[PDB]
């Protein structure tokens, strides 16, 4: 009972995000931009740590 | 219609200069928008 | 032979790197994402020059 949970996410001084964080959602978090934007790099951020 | 509103205006205003804040590393906060429970986290943009 | 041989490589390098060249231009600065335009890079090998 009471899984736990991730609830946030930050890039420092990556290309693109010098200080950035994301607030994880608890069911569904939705990034949303054009290409290039840097989506893949924010999923890289997460795997990488 | 709400968030079809939201999404297009956001749309709108991001093309519109930077927040400056966003530079500090101070989070920025959960802001309300409406009833019902909408929320929104965005700097002020400043520098146009 | 082998002069022979190396001389006409040279010449066949020579002809297709400038048509190439010229066919380059035939770009006009696409727009995709951060890119801003493509190009072809041909350049003969320096090892394979020696
Ligand atoms: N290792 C890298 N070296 C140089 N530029 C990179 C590198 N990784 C990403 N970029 C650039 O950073 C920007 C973000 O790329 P990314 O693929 O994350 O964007 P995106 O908008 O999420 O697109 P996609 O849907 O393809 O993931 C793009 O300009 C990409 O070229
Ligand atoms: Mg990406």
């Amino acid at each position: 009972i009471e899984r736990g949970k991730f609830r946030s996410l930050t890039l420092v001084n990556w290309n693109g995000f010098f200080a950035r964080t994301f607030d994880l959602d608890e069911l569904v978090t939705t990034l949303s931009g054009g290409n290039g934007a840097g989506k893949s790099t924010t999923m890289a951020a997460f795997v990488t740590a | 219609r709400h968030f079809d509103v939201a999404r297009i205006l956001v749309d709108q205003a991001v093309r519109l200069g930077v927040a400056e804040a966003d530079f500090s590393g101070l989070p920025a906060e959960w802001l309300a928008i409406n009833d019902y429970g909408a929320k929104v986290q965005a700097h002020v943009i400043d520098t146009y | 032979s082998s002069k022979s041989v190396a001389n006409i490589i040279r010449k066949t390098i020579q002809r297709e790197q400038n048509r190439i060249r010229m066919l380059n231009q035939g770009l006009q600065a696409v727009s995709f994402g951060q890119v801003r335009g493509v190009r072809l890079n041909v350049n003969v090998r320096e090892s394979h020059a020696i």
